[PDB]
C-alpha cells in the first residue's frame, strides 16, 4: 500500500503530521491511563494537488487507523435531507473501527461559509457537521483530518477550537522535493541513463505532485509516439521486452516540460534558499554583522537571555545591483530557515489596489513556515511612486507601510520570523521602519571591491566554461566601480558574444560539407569550446558603470546621516 | 597613452626610481584628468620630501648630541621618489572631473555634429 | 503620457498597468515561450523598471530609414499598386531627404488617390461624350490611366512633408548616448 517512501516533496510538513498523530494512533493504550487531551482534528491547507489526501493515506496506513474518506462533493450531491444521514454514518462508522482517520477531501464544499453562507440547506449541513465535530466525546481516537485550499475559505466555526485547531500548510514542494516526486513518479518506466532528473529539476519550478506526475507521463507518452509507432507493431497486450526496450531520453523530457503550464506558478515560495556565502565575495563585517543579529540567539539563545537582552528582529539593507537580496537569502541559507522575499511590484499592487489585508496574510504565511527570513526587497518603491523630490501632499505614511508597521508591532511574539528590508533609497524610507522594534539595525552595502568583484566575477562564471587563459583577478580589478549587476552584464555579454560566434561558425562550417562533400567525415568537434580572451575583451569594450558616483556620494551622506556624535570617542570610566 | 605621457611629463623634474612602474599608474586612472594626475604626482613629491626632512633631521637630532659620535658618512634616507610614495599619493586619489558633466560635454558635442544622412551622399556617376 | 511628462501626476513613473505588466513578466519565463517586445516613441518618460535585468532590458534604436530602406519601404506600399516603369523610385526615396516610413506611405496614398480622381474623372465624361454624341461604333480605347504615372508622383511629392522634426530625433539620438558604454574601457586589454 501507500505509505511514508510514496509521499515525497521531503517537504518536512509529513513529519509534523507523524509527530502529531504516532502516540494518539501509535500508542493509542497510552493515553488512556494518562490525562490528556490529543488533537481531535487536523486542517492540511495548500495548493491542490500537493498530495494531501495521500498524506493522509500513508498516515493511516503507516499508523494502522481505519482511514475514512468523505468526499466533500459525494455528500454534497447527495439529496438533501438524506446527505447529513451520510455524514453521520460516516462518524458512526470511522467510531466503531477505532481508531480511525476521518478525511474530508474538499472541505472547502461542505462548509464553504464564511459568514456570507448563501442558501439553506448548506447552512443546515455545516451546522450539523459543526455539532458532529464538537461531538467527539473524546472516546476512541477517531482523528477528523480535512483538505483545503486555504484556511479562510472554509467556515470560521470549522477553524475554533476542538474542531480543527491545528493547521499544516503542506505548500508547493521545493527542487529538492520536487526531485524527490521526479523520483517517486519516475520508478517503472525504466528512466533512460541519459537523463537525471535533476536537471528537469531545477527546471521544474513551479510544479505540484500532480504537475511533475504530469509530466512525467507526457514525457513517456512522447517517448511512445517517437519509437514503436513508426513500426506499428501492435496487438492486444504490447510486449513487456518491446516496451522496455525504449528509455526516456532527456530531449522528451525538455519537450514535456516546454508543454508544462504548472498550475500554481504565481503562488507564494516558502524556500530555503541555497544562495551561499561563496557567491558574495566579501562583505566580511556586514556579513559578520548579520550572523550576529540573526544566527546568535538561536544558535546560543541562552546566553542571550542570560544578559536580558531581546535580539533585533529588524535590519534594513541600504545601498546603491550590489546584492542586497543575494545577501539575505545567504544569511537566511546559513540559518536553514526558509526565505519569503515580497519584491516591490507586489507591494505596490497592494497599494495600487488599495488592498493592505494582503500583509496580514504574508506575515500570517511568514510565521507559518518558522525559522523563516521575511525580506522585503525595495521597500521605498511605494514612496518612489509617491513621489520622492516633492511626492503627494501628505507625510511618508502610506497605507502598505502602515499595515506592515502594524504587523511587525504586533510580531515578535512567534520569536522566529526575522523582517530584512533592503531600499536603494534611503531618504526617502519612512522614518517610522527605523524606530525601535522594527528595522532599526541599519547595514550598508557598499559597492564590491576588487576581491568582492573577484568573487562576483568567479560566481557569475562558474557554470559558463572558461578558459584559464582570461584572468579573472585583472579583469576584476580593471573594473574600477562596476556593481554586481555591471559585473553580471559583462559576463552576460562575453557568453552571447562567444555562444554567436560558435553558432556562426558551425553554421559555416556545415555549408562548407553541404557545398563542397568531403570523402571522409572527420568532424575537428567545436571551433570554441569555451570562452577565451577575446570574447572578455570585446565583452569589456561594452561595460559601463550603472551607478554613477553622485548617488553613492548620497549614499555615503546618508550613512554619516547616522554618525555617532563626535565628543564621546575618548570616553573613559573614573578610576 | 595621454595619461603615461602627462605623468612621465609631471615627473621629469622630479627624481623617480626606476622601479615604479608609471605605465601601471597611468592605466589604473580610469578617468583621472590632467589636473588630477598632477595633484597625484604633487603628493607624491610632497610625501617624499616629508620623509626626507623628518629622516634626515630626527638622525641629526640624535647624532648632534654625540660630537663626532657616529661616522661621517653621507647617508641619502630617501634619494628619490620611492613606491611607497606613490601608493601613498593615490590613497588621496580623487576624479575632479564627474561623469554627468562629460556627459554634458558629449552632448554639446553631438548637438555640434553634423546632422544625419548625408554621409552616404554620392554624386551621380 | 496621458498623466504628463513633462510635470505629469505628483507621483513617479509607477502606474497600475505597468506595474501589473512588470509582474507578469516577473512570474513570467517560466514558459520559456513568449517573448516580450515592447515599442515607444517616448524612452524619456518611460518607467525605468521596465527596463531592470529580466524585464525588456534589450533597448533597441529604430532610426529613420536611409536611402536604401526608403527606397524598400516605397516598393512596399506600391507593391500592390499599379505603377509604371517610367516613375523612378529610387530617386524618389533619395529626394527625400529625412521622410519617415510614415510619411511615404502617406506620399504613395496621395499619389493613388489622384490616379484614381483623375480616372474616374475622365471616364465620368467620357460617358457623357458618349451619352451626348452617340457614336455609329461602339470601341472602348480601355482605360485613359490604367497605371500610376511621373505626373502623379510629382504633384503628390508636391504635398510631401516631414512628420517627424529634427528635434525629437536629436532627444532621440540624446538618450542613445544616454546608454553610453564608458569612454575609458574601449582599449581594455588583457596583461600577456
Ligand atoms: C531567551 C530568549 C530567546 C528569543 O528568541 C530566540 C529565537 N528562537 N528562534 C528564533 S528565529 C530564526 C532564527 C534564524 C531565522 C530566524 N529566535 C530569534 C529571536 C530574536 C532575533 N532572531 C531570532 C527572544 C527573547 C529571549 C529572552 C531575553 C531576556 C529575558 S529576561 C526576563 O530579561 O531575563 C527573557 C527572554
Ligand atoms: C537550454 C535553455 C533553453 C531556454 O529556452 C529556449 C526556448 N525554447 N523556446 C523558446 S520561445 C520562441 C522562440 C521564437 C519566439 C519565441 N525559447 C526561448 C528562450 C529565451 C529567449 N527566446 C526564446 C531557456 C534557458 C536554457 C538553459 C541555459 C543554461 C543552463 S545551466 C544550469 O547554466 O547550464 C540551463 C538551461
Ligand atoms: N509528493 C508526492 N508524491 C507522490 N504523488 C504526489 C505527490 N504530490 C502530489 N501527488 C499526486 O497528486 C495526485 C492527487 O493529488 P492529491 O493527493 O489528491 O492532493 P489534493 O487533494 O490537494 O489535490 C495524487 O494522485 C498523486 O499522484
Amino acid at each position: 500500500e501507500v505509505g511514508y517512501d510514496d509521499i515525497g516533496g521531503c517537504r518536512k510538513q509529513l513529519a509534523q503530521i507523524k509527530e502529531m498523530v504516532e502516540l494518539p494512533l501509535r500508542h493509542p493504550a497510552l493515553f488512556k491511563a494518562i490525562g490528556v487531551k490529543p488533537p481531535r482534528g487536523i486542517l492540511l491547507y495548500g495548493p491542490p494537488g500537493t498530495g494531501k489526501t495521500l498524506i493522509a493515506r500513508a498516515v493511516a496506513n503507516e499508523t494502522g487507523a481505519f482511514f475514512f474518506l468523505i468526499n466533500g462533493p459525494e455528500i454534497m450531491s447527495k439529496l438533501a435531507g438524506e446527505s447529513e444521514s451520510n455524514l453521520r454514518k460516516a462518524f458512526e462508522e470511522a467510531e466503531k473501527n477505532a481508531p480511525a482517520i476521518i478525511f474530508i477531501d474538499e472541505l472547502d464544499a461542505i462548509a464553504p461559509k464564511r459568514e456570507k453562507t448563501h442558501g439553506e440547506v448548506e447552512r443546515r449541513i455545516v451546522s450539523q457537521l459543526l455539532t458532529l465535530m464538537d461531538g467527539l466525546k473524546q472516546r476512541a481516537h477517531v482523528i477528523v483530518m480535512a483538505a483545503t485550499n486555504r484556511p479562510n475559505s472554509i467556515d470560521p466555526a470549522l477553524r475554533r477550537f476542538g474542531r480543527f485547531d491545528r493547521e499544516v500548510d503542506i505548500g508547493i514542494p521545493d527542487a529538492t522535493g520536487r526531485l524527490e516526486i521526479l523520483q517517486i513518479h519516475t520508478k517503472n518506466m525504466k528512466l533512460a541513463d541519459d537523463v537525471d532528473l535533476e536537471q528537469v529539476a531545477n527546471e521544474t519550478h513551479g510544479h505540484v505532485g500532480a504537475d511533475l506526475a504530469a509530466l512525467c507521463s507526457e514525457a513517456a507518452l512522447q517517448a511512445i509516439r517517437k519509437k514503436m509507432d513508426l513500426i506499428d507493431l501492435e496487438d492486444e497486450t504490447i510486449d513487456a521486452e518491446v516496451m522496455n526496450s525504449l528509455a526516456v531520453t532527456m530531449d522528451d523530457f525538455r519537450w514535456a516540460l516546454s508543454q508544462s503550464n504548472p498550475s500554481a506558478l504565481r503562488e507564494t515560495v516558502v524556500e530555503v534558499p541555497q544562495v551561499t556565502w561563496e557567491d558574495i565575495g566579501g562583505l566580511e563585517d556586514v556579513k559578520r554583522e548579520l550572523q550576529e543579529l540573526v544566527q546568535y540567539p538561536v544558535e546560543h539563545p541562552d546566553k542571550f537571555l542570560k544578559f536580558g537582552m531581546t535580539p533585533s528582529k529588524g535590519v534594513l539593507f541600504y545601498g546603491p545591483g550590489c546584492g542586497k537580496t543575494l545577501l539575505a537569502k545567504a544569511i537566511a541559507n546559513e540559518c536553514q530557515a526558509n526565505f519569503i522575499s515580497i519584491k516591490g511590484p507586489e507591494l505596490l499592487t497592494m497599494w495600487f489596489g488599495e488592498s493592505e489585508a494582503n500583509v496580514r496574510e504574508i506575515f500570517d504565511k511568514a510565521r507559518q513556515a518558522a525559522p523563516c527570513v521575511l525580506f522585503f526587497d525595495e521597500l521605498d518603491s511605494i514612496a518612489k511612486a509617491r513621489g520622492g523630490n516633492i511626492g503627494d501632499g501628505g507625510g511618508a505614511a502610506d497605507r502598505v507601510i502602515n499595515q506592515i508597521l502594524t504587523e511587525m508591532d504586533g510580531m515578535s511574539t512567534k520569536k522566529n520570523v526575522f523582517i530584512i528590508g533592503a531600499t536603494n533609497r534611503p531618504d526617502i524610507i519612512d522614518p517610522a521602519i527605523l524606530r525601535p522594534g522594527r528595522l532599526d539595525q541599519l547595514i550598508y552595502i557598499p559597492l564590491p571591491d576588487e576581491k568582492s568583484r573577484v568573487a562576483i566575477l568567479k560566481a557569475n562564471l562558474r557554470k559558463s566554461p572558461v578558459a584559464k587563459d582570461v584572468d579573472l583577478e585583472f579583469l576584476a580589478k580593471m573594473t574600477n566601480g562596476f556593481s554586481g549587476a555591471d559585473l553580471t552584464e559583462i559576463c552576460q555579454r562575453a557568453c552571447k558574444l562567444a555562444i554567436r560566434e560558435s553558432i556562426e561558425s558551425e553554421i559555416r562550417r556545415e555549408r562548407e560539407r553541404q557545398t563542397n562533400p568531403s570523402a571522409m567525415e572527420v568532424e575537428e568537434d567545436d571551433p570554441v569550446p569555451e570562452i577565451r580572451r577575446d570574447h572578455f575583451e570585446e565583452a569589456m569594450r561594452f561595460a559601463r558603470r550603472s551607478v554613477s558616483d553622485n548617488d553613492i556620494r548620497k549614499y555615503e551622506m546618508f550613512a554619516q546621516t547616522l554618525q555617532q556624535s563626535r565628543g564621546f570617542g575618548s570616553f573613559r570610566f573614573p578610576s | 597613452k595621454s595619461r603615461v605621457a602627462i605623468l612621465k611629463a609631471n615627473l621629469r623634474k622630479s627624481p623617480v626610481a626606476k622601479d615604479v612602474d608609471l605605465e601601471f599608474l597611468a592605466k589604473m586612472t580610469n578617468g583621472f584628468s590632467g589636473a588630477d594626475l598632477t595633484e597625484i604626482c604633487q603628493r607624491a613629491c610632497k610625501l617624499a620630501i616629508r620623509e626626507s626632512i623628518e629622516s634626515e633631521i630626527r638622525r641629526e637630532r640624535e647624532r648632534q648630541t654625540n660630537p663626532s659620535a657616529m661616522e661621517v658618512e653621507e647617508d641619502d634616507p630617501v634619494p628619490e621618489i620611492r613606491r611607497d610614495h606613490f601608493e601613498e599619493a593615490m590613497r588621496f586619489a580623487r576624479r575632479s572631473v564627474s561623469d554627468n558633466d562629460i556627459r554634458k560635454y558629449e552632448m554639446f558635442a553631438q548637438t555640434l555634429q553634423q546632422s544625419r544622412g548625408f554621409g552616404s551622399f554620392r554624386f551621380p556617376s | 503620457k496621458a498623466r504628463g511628462g513633462n510635470i505629469g501626476d505628483g507621483g513617479g513613473a509607477a502606474d497600475r498597468v505597468i506595474n501589473q505588466i512588470l509582474t507578469e513578466m516577473d512570474g513570467m519565463s517560466t514558459k520559456k515561450n513568449v517573448f516580450i517586445i515592447g515599442a515607444t516613441n517616448r524612452p524619456d518618460i518611460i518607467d525605468p523598471a521596465i527596463l531592470r535585468p529580466g524585464r525588456l532590458d534589450q533597448l533597441i534604436y529604430i532610426p529613420l530609414p536611409d536611402e536604401k530602406s526608403r527606397v524598400a519601404i516605397l516598393k512596399a506600399n506600391l507593391r500592390k499598386s499599379p505603377v509604371a516603369k517610367d516613375v523612378d523610385l529610387e530617386f524618389l526615396a533619395k529626394m527625400t531627404n529625412g521622410f519617415s516610413g510614415a510619411d511615404l506611405t502617406e506620399i504613395c496614398q496621395r499619389a493613388c488617390k489622384l490616379a484614381i480622381r483623375e480616372s474616374i474623372e475622365s471616364e465620368i465624361r467620357r460617358e457623357r461624350q458618349t451619352q451626348t454624341n452617340p457614336s455609329a461604333m461602339e470601341v472602348e480605347e480601355d482605360d485613359p490611366v490604367p497605371e500610376i504615372r511621373r505626373d502623379h508622383f510629382e504633384e503628390a511629392m508636391r504635398f510631401a512633408r516631414r512628420s517627424v522634426s529634427d528635434n525629437d530625433i536629436r532627444k532621440y539620438e540624446m538618450f542613445a548616448q544616454t546608454l553610453q558604454q564608458s569612454r575609458g574601457f574601449g582599449s581594455f586589454r588583457f596583461p600577456s
